[PDB]
DNA sequence: GGGTATTCGCCGTGTACCTCTCCT
RNA sequence: CGGAGAGGUA
DNA sequence: CATGACGGCGAATACCC
C-alpha cells in the first residue's frame, strides 16, 4: 500500500531479496553519543553525572572541610542555532550545578558535621548537539568525528623473529588502562621476564613482583611446581607424578613395581606415559649427579645453629645437596623445568633481579620512575600505590575491565577499575604459558580489540581533565584557606573546565570543519571513524597492516570508501546497518537461523561473537517458509569462507548492502566496478555541487531516500495533515484532528532556509515541493532541500551520454559537452561568499566606514547608499567598492569584490559595538529586523489564532450549539461574561487558555526580541564595526570544470561542442555528453555501461508516457502501459497495484514520469541484463544499447553501432575558476624577499628542487639563475629586471639571493663565522 | 613502477666448458672436480 | 636585517652542537666522557682543572 | 654547503667549522644555492673563463 | 586446480573473443580477426591488455588474504556478470593493498630519487677524450635458457 | 637581527608567538638573573642553579630539543630554534635555497588541445595578460599610448582592445615553460609556444601528455615565462617539445601515440573479408581517400594500389620505385601522410601500439628531426579523425 | 689489557596546489 | 601576512 | 605529558676472556 504522496512517483525496484530490517536513521551514532553525554543518568555509569561522581566528593588534606555534588542541570541558550551562526558564537547551554559545602565540627568524635552550604554554581558552557548530530562553534557548523582506539585490557602480542639473531621471537603484554599508566610485560633474547612501565627503561619483572610483597618462596610457588626429593636413608629418592617426567629423555632406569620400564637412553614417548595408569610408582631412586641442573625452590637452615644453609632459587650442587642430606633434612623442594614447555624465565630473572626485598624493590621502581630524584621509603610506597591501584590516577574502565577478564578466561564481566595482584599474576601467567606454546597473541586490527569512542565518551573525559583542573585547585583552596561563612561558589571557578570544553570542541582534532557540499557529504561526515586524534595513529607512521580491510570489518567498516593519499585506511566509513554496542564495539544485525529456518528475528552481533557462528551470505535464496532452497550454501565461520550444509548454518546476512557505507550503497551496479574506481566514485559522490534544478537519478538504487530524509536537509512533516498554507518561503500545516494534543490549535509551522552559503560556500536552498490544501502523512517531505528532488537524494543532472571518440576531445578522459547542456542552466550552480569589512581602532583615530573615500570617482560609488555600503541587489564585479571604509594616515581602506568574483549582493549585516553610534544603513537594517520580528510575533500568532479558532468553532457546535451567538457576540466577550457555567463553555476554558497564553508568549517576549535586536553585540576587542556582504555568483559549466559519474569516471571537460556539431540520432535528436570508450576497459567499472544501458530503457518508458500525454490519451491507456512497466523484472520484490490509484493520482504519476521512469538497482540485488534488455523492448529501444550515431559535421553515419543511454553526472566542487592563476609580480615574504604563496595571496608558483634539477638536466643554465634571483628575491635584481623588460630590454643584471644573506645571518647566530671570501 | 636440480638444455648448439679439470670415470661420463 | 647583537653572558656556556653533535667534539678533544662532561655542564658534577 | 643542504645540516656545519673548512663553489648545487651560474649547459663555459682568468 | 580452471576459462574467452566468422565473395564462411570493440582496444594496445580482458569476460580468479596467502576458493564471476558481496569484499583486500602500496611507495621513490641526485648532482661532462685505453666488456645477458 | 625574526600581527591589535624571540627572552632573561644574583651573592647552591638554567636556555636557544626535553610554547608544540632555521625540509636550504617561489608564474587546470602543433600550448589570454604584464607596459609606453607606469596600468586593467593587440604582438615567439608535479624527469618541464584561448583552462598537446604522466581527470599544470634572451633561447633551443622526442633514460621516442589515435591508426590499417569496394585496382592513395569519402569502397576493403615510394640511395638522394602494392583503402590513405624515404611496407599492415612507435622512432632515425616532427604531427591528426571516424 | 657482541641514541622517511579554523 | 591542526586534488 | 614506526649506523657498554 502506497500513500498518497509516495503515489507522486513511484521508483521502479528491480530489487529481489525481500527486506527483513529497514535502514536505521544513519546519524544515530552521533545523537545517541551526545544523549549519553547530557541526559541525566540516576545510575551515574556515564555522562556528565559519571563525570561529577568520579571526581566528587573533594577532600582537603585534612579531611576537615569537603564539597559534595548534588546534581547538575543546563540551561536554556541565550540564543538557538540560527542567531549563533549569525553572531559567530558558540550554541551551548549553561552548566549549573548545586554543590554542597560541607564543614566539619572541630573537636568533635567522627565526621559530624557543623554546617553545610547549599548552593548552585556556574561551571561554564557546554556546547550543544544540534538536531542533525552538529556543533555551532564560534558561528561555525563542525561536526566531531568518531575515533576507533585500541580497548583498554590486556592484549598479547609478539614480533615474529626481524629482532634479534634468527627466528627467535619475543612475546611480551600491554595492559592499557582508559586513564593510567601502561604496564608492559616482554621477553628479552635471553628468555627473561623484563617490564616497562609508560615505556620508560625496563626493569626485570620480578621487582613488581617484590613491590607487591612476594618473598622469592612465595614467587617460585606462585610461577612454578613444586617437585619433591624425599630421601629416607640414601640413593636420592625422588617422589613424583608420571605426567611430569613426559617430554624429555631418560636420567635414569624408571623402575615400575620394583621392574626397570626404561632405561637410559631412550626418550619417553606417549604410550610410556599411558603404561602408567595402573603403575602408580611414587617413589623412584635417580643418581646422584642428576640434582645438578636442578634448582632448590625453599629457604632452609639447620635445625639450631642459625646458619642458613642455603635460600630459594639456588642451583644445586653436589656439594651443596650433600651437605645438606648430612644436616638430616628429609626432602629438598625443586622448581619443575622443562626446555619447551616449563621454561624456567621466572627463576632466571630472580637471578637477574637486582632487588631482594620490597622496600628495595619500590626504591627501585621510584628510581625509575623518579631519575636522579632522591628516594624516600614513604614516597615510593606512596608512588607505587599511586601507579596502579589508585582510582583517582589508574582506572580500567567497564570494558577495559570486560576486556581484561574476557583474555584472562575469567567468567565476571564487572569488576574493579584498578589492577589488583592477581590481575598482574594471571597476565603474567597467560605471557609465559603463550611464550610455553600454550596461547595465542592477540589480533591487534581485530575490530573486537579496537572500540569507538564518540562524541560524547571524548566530552566527558575533557570534562573530567577540566574537573580535575579545578580539583587541584579547590582541595588547596579547602584546606589553606581559613574558611568560615564562605559559598561554594567562591572555591568554584570555571575557567579550566570551559577552557578545556572550548579547546576539545574548536582545536581537537576530531573537531572538524563540516563537509557541506551536499546532503551526502553531511551523512558521511557525521558517519566517519577516524584512527587519528589523541591516543591513536599518525598519518605519516602508520603501516600497511592497520591499513588493510580486516576480515572482521564485513558489516562493521565500509572497505570501499576511504580517502585515497595518506589518509587511506585511516579514515573509514560506518557500514549502513553497523551500531556500537554498551562497550563501543561495532557490531552488524544478522537473522537467526533456527532448525534450518531463516528467521526474522535480528541479533546484533560483534566481531568476537561473530567468529564463533557459520553466518549464510545474504545472496542466498530462501523460500516462503524460510527454509534454504539449497543444500551447500556458501558461509563465513571463523573469518574464512566456505560451503556448509544448512543446519550447520547459524545466521544470514540482513541485506546485500549490509557490507557497504552509505556512499557507496548509493552506487548503481556497484557489484560490475572494480573496487579502486568504486572508491574513486563513493569520494566523489561527496564533491558534487548542487545545481540550479535539483534532477532525480533515472537510474538509483533505493538509498536516496534515506539520505535525503535522515541529511535534515529536507521540511519533513512532524505530524500529518493538510496543506493550509504554502509559499517559498514556509509552509503551513493544518494538523488532522487525530493528532492534536489537548488546547491547541494544531498548526505546524515550517519556516525554509532560503539562499544560505554551506561551510563550502555552496548555496543551501530550501523549496516546497507540495502545493495548496494537499494533504501531508507523518513523516513526508514538505521542502526539498539542496540536491534533493521530491525527497530523495539527487546529486547531479541525467545526461544523454554516447561511447564513442571525438576527434581527441575525449582524450585521456576528457570531456565533450554539447552547448545545449550549457544553455538548459543543467550544471549551473549557485556559489554564496561572504566579505567582511572591520573598522578598527589604530593609535591615530578609529577606522571610518563612510560613502566619503577620497581618490575616487563618484561613478565608483554609484553602487553604495548614503552611509558608503552596497546596496542589497546590486551587481558588482572585480574591483567594485562594497563597503566605504578610510584609515586615517586618510587611506583608502575600502572592502572591494575580489578580481573576477562578479555577482549579486544579496545580503548585507551590520555589527556594531556598545557605545558606537550605528550608520543610517545600520538604523534602516535594524529597523527592517523589528519589522520583521513583530510579524514573526504576529503572523505566526495570527496563523495559530486561525487554528485556536477552529477548534473552538468545532468544540462549540459539540453540545453547545449556538448559532445566534457565533455573528451577534465576538470573540472577546466568551472569555469573560458573566454566565452560569455549563458543558459548553467549560470545554472552552481549557482550550481559549491556551490563547490567552499566546496572549502571554509572543507578547512578553516581543520586548526580549528588540532588545536582542538593538543590543551592540559583543566583537574583538579593538572592532568598532563590522560589514558583512554576501556576493551570489552563478557558475555556469566551461571547459576546466570536472564531472564524474558515480562509479569512479571523472573527467575534464575539454569543449563546448556547438549542437550542430554532436552527434544525434536517426530521429535528429543529439547526445548531451561524448564520454571515450577507451576509459572502460583497463578501469573496468563496468556499471557506468550497464547504468548506462539502464538508464536509456528508463527514458524510453518516460519517452512512451510522455507522448501519451501529448497526444491526451485516455487514463485506462497509460494506466495499462505503466502497470505494464512495474510489473517488468525477474520475480522482483516491490508491486505496484494501479488499480488502487485513483484517475487523478495516475495522472499525476504520469506527468511525473513523464521524463524517465526512476529505476531502484541495489548495490548486490540489482537489475540483471536480461531486466534490462527486457524493459529495453517495452520502450521499443534495441536490446544491446547501442544506436546509429551521424556525425553532426559532415551528417555520415558512423561505421559501428555507438553505446547511447544516460548517465547520472556530477559537477564536482573543482572548478577552473578557482584554480586559475596567475601572478607578474606582487607582494614579498619578510624573513625571505621571495614571492608570497597561494592564490589567496596573489603568490607565485614554486620551483621546487625537482624543477631545478629538470633545469640543471636541460643545461638551461641562464633560466635557472633568473628562476633563483630576478624572479626571486634577489630584490635590487628583479627590480632592474623590471625596469629593463618596461624599456624593452630583456637582460638580466643578478645579485646575491636573500635569503643566502639569512642563511648566513643565521648561521652566525649559531656562534658559527660563515663568510664570502675576497674575490 | 617497482614492486614494494639438474640442466637441460633449450636449443640447438655445441657446448663449451670453462674452468673444468677432468678425470676418469665409472661410466665414461665426466664428473666435474674443479 | 643585516645588523647583529651580542648577548653578554655572565658565565661561560657550552656551545650545544660542540658537545651533543655526536662524536662529542668537547668529548674527543678532552678525551673524556660525553656523559662526565654532561655531568659537569649541568651541574652534577666537579673537574680537577 | 652540498652536504649540509642535503643532510644531517648540524653534523655537517660542525664537522666544517671545526675543521674550518673551505668550500669551492664548483658544483651544481652550491651555485644554486648562492644564486649563480651552474657550471653545465649554457652557463659551462661561462665557468671556464672564470677559471682561466683566474 | 583453480589455476589451472582459471587458464582453460581465459584460453576459451580469448579464442572466443579474437575471431569472428566472415561471408566471402564466393559465399563461403571464413575465419577473421575478430571486430569487437574490445578486442580491438586491447589488440592495438589503445587501452587494456588480456589480464583486465579476462576480469571483465572470464573469471576474476585467485584473490589473496592481506597477509599474502591465496583464499581457497577464487572469485569465479566476472565484471560483467557482477561479484556477489562475499566475493567483493574478498577483492577489496587486493585493492585496499595496492592503493596502499602506492600511496606508501612514493615517498621511498622520491627519498631515493633525491639521494641519486645529491650523490650524482656535480658530475659534468668536462672533456671530449681523456684518452683511456680501459673500458668495461659488454656480452648479452643470458639466464638459463633465454637471453 | 631583528627583521629576521619579525612579529606577525593577528586580529589587527595583537601578535602571536614568534617561536624564536621567546627563546632569546628566556636567554636574556636568565642572563640577567644570573648576573644580579651573582653582585649582591648568594648561597652557591642557587648559583649553581641559574648557571645550569642560563646554560639550558643557551642550548635551547641554540638547539631546543637536542639535549633534554624540548621546551614547550604556549600549545603543546616544540619551539623552534635557531637550528631548526636551517636544517629538514622546512629548512632555509631545502625552502628558500634549493627552491623557491617565483614570479611570472601561474598555474591551471590543464584541457587537451587536439588542434595543436607540437610546439603549442594552448594558455588563456586572461592569464597571459598577468603573466606578460611588464611587456604590456613597455609596448604601450613604445608606442606612446600610456606616457607613464600608472596609465599603462590602468589601460591594462580596463583590457583595451588595443591591450589585446599588445599581448598578441609580445607573445608571438615568446615560449613559455609547462611543468606538472612531480617532475620526476627533466621532460616534467617543457617549452612551448603560447596560443591564446578564451578559456581559463591550459589546453596541452596529447603527445606529450606521457612525457608529463599528465592525463585530463583533474590535473593541473603551472606555466612560467622566461623573462631574458638568454632564457627564451634556451625555451626555444633545449627545452621545446619539438627538442624532446626521445627519452634521455633510454633512447626510445616518448611522444608516442596512445589511445584514441592508436585507435584510430589500428581500425583504419585494419583489413576485412568481404568489405565493400573489394578487388578494385585503384591509381594511388587519393582515389582511396576519394572512395573512402564518397561511400564506394570501405576502409578495411583489400584492394591492389599504385604506391610510388622512395628510397635514399648510398648518395643520400630519394630514388623513387612505383610498383602495385596488395593492401587496404586504409592503409592507402594513411600512406599520403607518411614522409618520403620511407618503405610502403611500414604502414602496410594492422598497426598498434608498437607498430606506431616503430615507425616514428624509423623516421626520426632515416630522416631526421623535422620529418618527425610533422609526422607525429600528421599521425595523431589521422588517429583522431578515424577514431572518430569509426 | 684486549677484542667482540650487544645496546642506545640519532638520522631519515615524494612534489605541487586548494579550502577551513585557531593562535599573547 | 608566520606557525599549527583538519580536510581535499593531481 | 604519550604510551601505534622502523631500518640503518656509529659510539658506547658490557661480556669474555
Ligand atoms: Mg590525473
Amino acid at each position: 500500500v502506497y500513500s498518497y504522496t509516495e503515489k507522486k512517483r513511484i521508483r521502479k525496484d528491480f530489487g529481489k531479496r525481500p527486506q527483513v530490517l529497514d535502514v536505521p536513521y544513519l546519524l544515530s551514532i552521533q545523537l545517541d553519543s551526545f544523549q549519553k553525554f547530557i541526559e541525566q543518568d540516576p545510575e551515574g555509569q556515564y555522562g556528565l553525572e559519571a563525570a561529577f561522581r568520579s571526581v566528587f566528593p573533594i577532600q582537603s588534606y585534612s579531611g576537615n572541610s569537603e564539597l559534595q555534588y548534588v546534581s547538575y542541570r543546563l540551561g536554556e541558550p541565550v540564543f538557538d542555532v540560527q542567531e549563533c551562526q549569525i553572531r559567530g558564537v558558540t550554541y551551548s547551554a549553561p552548566l549549573r550545578v548545586k554543590l554542597r559545602l560541607v564543614i566539619y565540627e572541630r573537636e568533635a568524635p567522627e565526621g559530624t558535621v557543623k554546617d553545610i552550604k547549599e548552593q548552585e554554581v556556574y561551571m561554564g558552557e557546554i556546547p550543544l548537539m544540534t538536531d542533525n548530530g552538529t556543533f555551532v562553534i564560534n558561528g561555525t557548523e563542525r561536526v566531531i568525528v568518531s575515533q576507533l582506539h585500541r580497548s583498554p585490557g590486556v592484549f598479547f602480542d609478539s614480533d615474529k623473529g626481524k629482532t634479534h639473531s634468527s627466528g627467535k621471537v619475543l612475546y611480551n603484554a600491554r595492559i592499557i588502562p582508559y586513564r593510567g599508566s601502561w604496564l608492559d610485560f616482554e621477553f628479552d633474547p635471553k628468555d627473561n621476564l623484563f617490564v616497562r612501565i609508560d615505556r620508560r627503561r625496563k626493569l626485570p619483572a620480578t621487582i613488581i613482583l617484590r613491590a607487591l610483597n612476594y618473598t622469592t618462596e612465595q614467587i617460585l610457588d606462585l610461577f612454578f611446581e613444586k617437585v619433591i626429593f624425599e630421601i629416607r636413608d640414601n640413593k636420592l629418592q625422588m617422589e613424583l607424578v608420571p605426567e611430569r617426567l613426559r617430554g624429555e629423555t631418560a636420567s635414569f632406569d624408571i623402575e615400575a613395581n620394583g621392574k626397570v620400564y626404561v632405561e637410559k637412553g631412550r626418550r619417553i614417548t606417549a604410550r610410556h606415559i599411558r603404561q602408567l595408569e595402573k603403575d602408580d610408582v611414587k617413589l623412584i631412586e635417580v643418581p646422584v649427579e642428576y640434582i645438578a641442573g636442578k634448582v632448590v625452590a625453599k629457604d632452609y637452615i639447620d635445625e639450631s645453629t642459625g646458619e642458613l644453609i642455603c635460600a630459594a632459587n639456588m642451583e644445586l650442587s653436589l656439594d651443596l645437596l650433600a651437605k645438606l642430606s648430612q644436616s638430616g633434612h628429609k626432602r629438598i623442594e625443586t622448581l619443575f623445568t622443562n626446555d619447551l614447555d616449563h621454561g624456567p624465565y621466572i627463576s632466571e630473572t630472580l637471578r637477574v633481579d637486582p632487588t631482594n626485598d620490597r622496600l628495595s624493590a619500590l626504591v627501585e621502581i621510584y628510581r625509575m620512575m623518579r631519575p636522579g630524584e632522591p628516594p624516600t621509603r614513604e614516597a615510593a610506597e606512596s608512588l607505587f600505590e599511586n601507579l596502579f591501584f589508585s582510582e583517582d590516577r589508574y582506572d580500567l574502565s567497564a570494558v577495559g575491565r570486560m576486556k581484561f577478564n574476557r583474555s584472562l578466561l575469567r567468567e565476571e564481566i564487572e569488576g574493579s577499575g584498578i589492577l589488583s595482584k592477581d590481575d598482574i599474576i594471571d597476565v603474567m601467567k597467560k605471557l609465559i604459558d603463550i611464550r610455553n606454546g600454550k596461547g595465542e597473541v592477540d589480533d591487534i586490527d581485530h575490530l573486537g580489540n579496537r572500540r569507538i569512542r564518540s562524541v560524547g565518551e571524548m566530552a566527558e573525559n575533557q570534562f573530567r581533565v577540566g574537573l580535575v583542573r579545578v580539583e587541584r585547585a579547590v582541595k588547596e583552596r579547602l584546606s589553606l584557606g581559613d574558611l568560615d561563612t564562605l559559598m561554594p561558589q567562591d572555591m568554584i571557578n570555571a575557567k579550566p573546565i570551559s577552557a578545556a570544553v572550548k579547546e576539545f570542541f574548536g582545536s581537537s582534532q576530531l573537531s572538524q570543519f563540516m563537509d557541506q557540499n551536499n546532503p551526502l557529504s553531511e551523512i558521511t561526515h557525521k558517519r566517519r571513524i577516524s584512527a587519528l586524534g589523541p591516543g591513536g595513529l599518525t598519518r605519516e607512521r602508520a603501516g600497511f597492516e592497520v591499513r588493510d580491510v580486516h576480515p572482521t570489518h564485513y558489516g562493521r567498516v565500509c572497505p570501499i570508501e576511504t580517502p585515497e593519499g595518506p589518509n587511506i585506511g585511516l579514515i573509514n566509513s560506518l557500514s549502513v546497518y553497523a551500531q556500537t554496542n554498551e562497550y563501543g564495539f561495532l557490531e552488524t544485525p544478522y537473522r537467526k537461523v533456527t532448525d534450518g529456518v531463516v528467521t526474522d528475528e535480528i541479533h546484533y552481533l560483534s566481531a568476537i561473537e561473530e567468529g564463533n557462528y557459520v553466518i549464510a551470505q545474504a545472496n542466498s535464496n530462501l523460500d516462503e517458509e524460510g527454509h534454504f532452497v539449497e543444500d551447500l550454501v556458501t558461509c563465513r565461520s571463523k573469518g574464512e569462507s566456505s560451503l556448509f550444509s544448512r543446519d550447520q548454518v547459524d545466521y544470514m546476512d540482513v541485506s546485500t548492502q549490509q557490507v557497504v557505507s552509505v556512499g557507496a550503497s548509493l552506487i548503481p551496479f556497484l557489484e560490475h566496478d572494480d573496487a579502486n574506481r568504486a572508491l574513486m566514485g563513493a569520494n566523489m559522490q561527496r564533491q558534487a555541487v548542487p545545481t540550479l534544478r535539483a534532477d532525480k537519478p533515472l537510474v538509483g538504487t533505493g538509498m536516496e531516500r534515506a539520505v535525503a530524509v535522515d541529511s535534515g536537509v529536507t521540511a519533513v512533516a512532524k505530524r500529518g495533515g493538510v496543506v493550509q498554507y504554502v509559499d517559498a518561503s514556509r509552509i503551513v500545516i493544518k494538523v488532522n484532528e487525530d493528532e492534536m494534543y489537548p488546547g491547541e490549535a494544531g498548526i505546524d509551522i515550517y519556516n525554509l532556509t532560503k539562499y544560505t552559503r554551506s561551510n563550502q560556500n555552496t548555496c543551501i536552498n530550501q523549496m516546497p515541493c507540495v502545493s495548496l490544501g494537499e494533504p501531508v502523512e507523518r513523516g513526508d517531505v514538505l521542502a526539498d532541500g539542496p540536491s534533493t528532488d521530491l525527497g530523495e537524494l539527487a546529486l547531479g543532472q541525467n545526461m544523454r551520454v554516447a561511447f564513442m571518440p571525438w576527434n581527441g576531445y575525449n582524450f585521456e578522459d576528457s570531456i565533450l559537452v554539447s552547448e545545449r547542456v550549457v544553455q538548459e542552466d543543467r550544471f549551473t550552480t549557485i556559489h554564496i561568499q561572504e566579505l567582511a569589512c572591520v573598522s578598527r581602532d589604530t593609535k591615530l583615530g578609529p577606522e571610518e566606514i563612510t560613502a566619503d573615500i577620497p581618490n575616487v570617482g563618484e561613478a565608483a560609488l554609484s553602487k553604495l547608499d548614503e552611509s558608503g555600503i552596497v546596496y542589497i541587489g546590486a551587481e558588482v564585479t572585480g574591483g567594485d567598492i562594497l563597503v566605504g571604509k578610510v584609515t586615517p594616515k586618510v587611506k583608502d581602506s575600502s572592502l572591494r569584490v575580489p578580481n573576477g568574483v562578479s555577482g549579486t549582493v544579496i545580503d548585507v549585516q551590520v555589527f556594531t559595538r556598545d557605545g558606537v553610534e550605528k550608520d543610517k544603513r545600520a538604523l534602516e537594517i535594524e529597523e527592517m529586523q523589528l519589522k520583521q520580528a513583530k510579524k514573526d510575533l504576529s503572523e505566526e500568532l495570527q496563523i495559530l489564532e486561525a487554528g485556536l479558532f477552529s477548534r473552538i468553532r468545532a468544540v462549540l457546535v459539540a453540545g453547545g450549539v449556538e448559532a445566534e451567538k457565533l455573528d451577534k457576540l465576538p470573540r472577546d466577550r466568551w472569555l469573560e461574561l458573566g454566565l452560569t457555567d455549563e458543558e459548553k463553555q467549560n470545554q472552552l476554558e481549557q482550550l481559549a487558555e491556551q490563547y490567552d497564553e499566546l496572549k502571554h508568549e509572543f507578547e512578553k517576549k516581543l520586548e526580549a526580541k528588540r532588545r536582542k535586536i538593538t543590543q551592540g553585540d559583543d566583537l574583538a576587542p579593538g572592532v568598532l564595526k563590522i560589514v558583512k556582504v554576501y556576493l551570489a555568483v552563478k557558475r555556469r559549466i566551461q571547459p576546466g570544470d570536472k564531472m564524474a559519474g558515480r562509479h569512479g569516471n571523472k573527467g575534464v571537460i575539454s569543449k563546448i561542442n556547438p549542437i550542430e556539431d554532436m552527434p544525434y540520432d536517426e530521429n535528429g535528436t543529439p547526445v548531451d555528453i561524448v564520454l571515450n570508450p577507451l576509459g572502460v576497459p583497463s578501469r573496468m567499472n563496468i556499471g557506468q555501461i550497464l547504468e548506462t544501458h539502464l538508464g536509456m530503457a528508463a527514458k524510453g518508458i518516460g519517452d512512451k508516457i510522455n507522448a501519451m500525454l501529448k497526444q491526451q490519451q485516455e487514463v485506462a491507456k497509460l494506466r495499462e502501459f505503466i502497470q505494464r512497466a512495474y510489473d517488468l523484472g525477474a520475480d522482483v520484490r516491490q508491486k505496484v497495484d494501479l488499480s488502487t490509484f485513483s484517475d487523478e493520482e495516475v495522472m499525476r504519476l504520469a506527468e511525473n514520469l513523464r521524463k524517465g521512469m526512476p529505476i531502484a538497482t541495489p548495490v548486490f540485488d540489482g537489475a540483471k541484463e536480461a531486466e534490462i534488455k527486457e524493459l529495453l523492448k517495452l520502450g521499443d529501444l534495441p536490446t544491446s544499447g547501442q544506436i546509429r550515431l551521424y556525425d553532426g559535421r559532415t551528417g555520415e553515419q558512423f561505421e559501428r553501432p555507438v553505446t547511447v543511454g544516460y548517465m547520472y553526472m556530477l559537477k564536482l566542487n573543482h572548478l577552473v575558476d578557482d584554480k586559475m592563476h596567475a601572478r607578474s609580480t606582487g607582494s614579498y615574504s619578510l624573513v625571505t624577499q621571495q614571492p608570497l604563496g597561494g592564490k589567496a595571496q596573489f603568490g607565485g608558483q614554486r620551483f621546487g628542487e625537482m624543477e631545478v634539477w629538470a633545469l640543471e638536466a636541460y643545461g638551461a643554465a641562464y633560466t635557472l639563475q633568473e628562476m633563483l634571483t630576478v624572479k626571486s628575491d634577489d630584490v635590487n635584481g628583479r627590480t632592474k629586471m623590471y625596469k629593463n623588460i618596461v624599456d624593452g630590454n630583456h637582460q638580466m643584471e643578478p645579485g646575491m639571493p636573500e635569503s643566502f644573506n639569512v642563511l648566513l645571518k643565521e648561521i652566525r647566530s649559531l656562534g658559527i663565522n660563515i663568510e664570502l671570501e675576497d674575490e | 613502477q617497482l614492486t614494494m636440480s639438474s640442466i637441460q638444455v633449450k636449443n640447438k648448439g655445441s657446448i663449451k666448458l670453462s674452468n673444468v679439470k677432468s678425470v676418469v670415470n665409472s661410466s665414461g661420463k665426466l664428473v666435474i672436480t674443479s | 636585517r643585516e645588523r647583529m647583537g651580542h648577548i653578554e653572558l655572565a658565565s661561560p656556556t657550552a656551545h650545544i652542537w660542540f658537545l651533543k653533535s655526536l662524536p662529542s667534539r668537547i668529548g674527543l678533544l678532552l678525551d673524556m666522557p660525553l656523559r662526565d662532561i654532561e655531568r659537569v655542564l649541568y651541574f652534577e658534577s666537579y673537574v680537577v682543572i | 654547503i652540498s652536504a649540509a643542504s642535503f643532510q644531517e645540516t648540524t653534523r655537517v656545519l660542525t664537522e666544517a667549522a671545526v675543521a674550518g673548512k673551505r668550500d669551492e663553489l664548483r658544483g651544481l648545487k652550491e651555485n644554486v644555492i648562492v644564486g649563480r651560474l651552474i657550471p653545465a649547459g649554457t652557463g659551462y663555459a661561462y665557468h671556464q673563463d672564470r677559471m682561466r682568468r683566474r | 586446480i583453480w589455476a589451472a580452471a582459471n587458464d582453460r576459462v581465459s584460453k576459451a574467452m580469448m579464442d572466443n573473443l579474437q575471431t569472428e566468422t566472415v561471408i566471402n565473395r564466393d559465399g563461403q564462411e571464413e575465419k577473421q580477426v575478430s571486430f569487437n570493440s574490445i578486442y580491438m582496444m586491447a589488440d592495438s594496445g589503445a587501452r587494456g591488455s588480456a589480464a583486465q580482458i579476462r576480469q571483465l569476460a572470464g573469471m576474476r580468479g585467485l584473490m589473496a588474504k592481506p597477509d599474502g596467502s591465496i583464499i581457497e576458493t577464487p572469485i569465479t564471476a566476472n565484471f560483467r556478470e557482477g561479484l556477489n558481496v562475499l566475493q567483493y569484499f574478498i577483492s577489496t583486500h587486493g585493492a585496499r593493498k595496492g592503493l596502499a602500496d602506492t600511496a606508501l611507495k612514493t615517498a621511498n621513490s622520491g627519498y631515493l630519487t633525491r639521494r641519486l641526485v645529491d650523490v650524482a648532482q656535480d658530475l659534468v661532462v668536462t672533456e671530449d677524450d681523456c684518452g683511456t685505453h680501459e673500458g668495461i666488456m659488454m656480452t648479452p645477458v643470458i639466464e638459463g635458457g633465454d637471453v | 637581527p631583528p627583521d629576521l625574526r619579525p612579529l606577525v600581527p593577528l586580529d589587527g591589535g595583537r601578535f602571536a608567538t614568534s617561536d624564536l624571540n621567546d627563546l632569546y627572552r628566556r636567554v636574556i632573561n636568565r642572563n640577567n638573573r644570573l648576573k644580579r644574583l651573582l653582585d649582591l651573592a648568594a648561597p652557591d647552591i642557587i648559583v649553581r642553579n641559574e648557571k645550569r638554567m642560563l646554560q639550558e636556555a643557551v642550548d635551547a636557544l641554540l638547539d631546543n630539543g637536542r639535549r633534554g626535553r624540548a621546551i614547550t610554547g604556549s600549545n603543546k608544540r616544540p619551539l623552534k630554534s635557531l637550528a631548526d632555521m636551517i636544517k629538514g625540509k622546512q629548512g632555509r636550504f631545502r625552502q628558500n635555497l634549493l627552491g623557491k617561489r617565483v614570479d611570472y608564474s601561474g598555474r591551471s587546470v590543464i584541457t587537451v588541445g587536439p588542434y595543436l602543433r607540437l610546439h603549442q600550448c594552448g594558455l588563456p589570454k586572461k592569464m597571459a595578460l598577468e603573466l606578460f604584464k611588464p611587456f604590456i607596459y613597455g609596448k604601450l609606453e613604445l608606442r606612446g599610448l600610456a606616457t607613464t607606469i600608472k596609465a599603462a596600468k590602468k589601460m591594462v586593467e580596463r583590457e583595451e582592445a588595443v591591450v589585446w593587440d599588445i599581448l598578441d604582438e609580445v607573445i608571438r615567439e615568446h615560449p613559455v615553460l609547462l611543468n606538472r608535479a612531480p617532475t620526476l624527469h627533466r621532460l616534467g618541464i617543457q617549452a612551448f609556444e603560447p596560443v591564446l584561448i578564451e578559456g581559463k583552462a591550459i589546453q596541452l598537446h596529447p603527445l606529450v601528455c606521457a612525457a608529463y604522466n599528465a592525463d585530463f581527470d583533474g590535473d593541473q599544470m603551472a606555466v612560467h615565462v622566461p623573462l631574458t634572451l638568454e632564457a627564451q633561447l634556451e625555451a626555444r633551443a633545449l627545452m621545446m617539445s619539438t627538442n624532446n622526442i626521445l627519452s634521455p633514460a633510454n633512447g626510445e621516442p616518448i611522444i608516442v601515440p596512445s589511445q584514441d589515435v592508436v585507435l584510430g591508426l589500428y581500425y583504419m590499417t585494419r583489413d576485412c573479408v568481404n568489405a565493400k569496394g573489394e578487388g578494385m585496382v585503384l591509381t594511388g592513395p587519393k582515389e582511396a581517400e576519394r572512395l573512402y569519402r564518397s561511400g564506394l569502397a570501405s576502409l578495411h576493403a583489400r584492394v591492389k594500389v599504385r604506391i610510388t615510394e622512395y628510397e635514399k640511395d648510398a648518395n643520400g638522394e630519394l630514388v623513387a620505385k612505383t610498383s602495385l602494392k596488395d593492401t587496404t583503402v586504409g592503409r592507402a590513405i594513411l600512406w599520403m601522410i607518411v614522409p618520403k624515404g620511407l618503405p610502403y611496407s611500414i604502414v602496410n599492415q594492422a598497426l598498434g601500439k608498437k607498430a606506431i612507435s616503430k615507425m616514428l622512432n624509423t623516421c626520426y632515425r632515416i630522416l631526421g628531426l623535422k620529418p618527425t616532427v610533422i609526422f607525429a604531427d600528421q599521425i595523431m591528426y589521422t588517429g583522431f579523425a578515424y577514431a572518430a571516424r569509426s
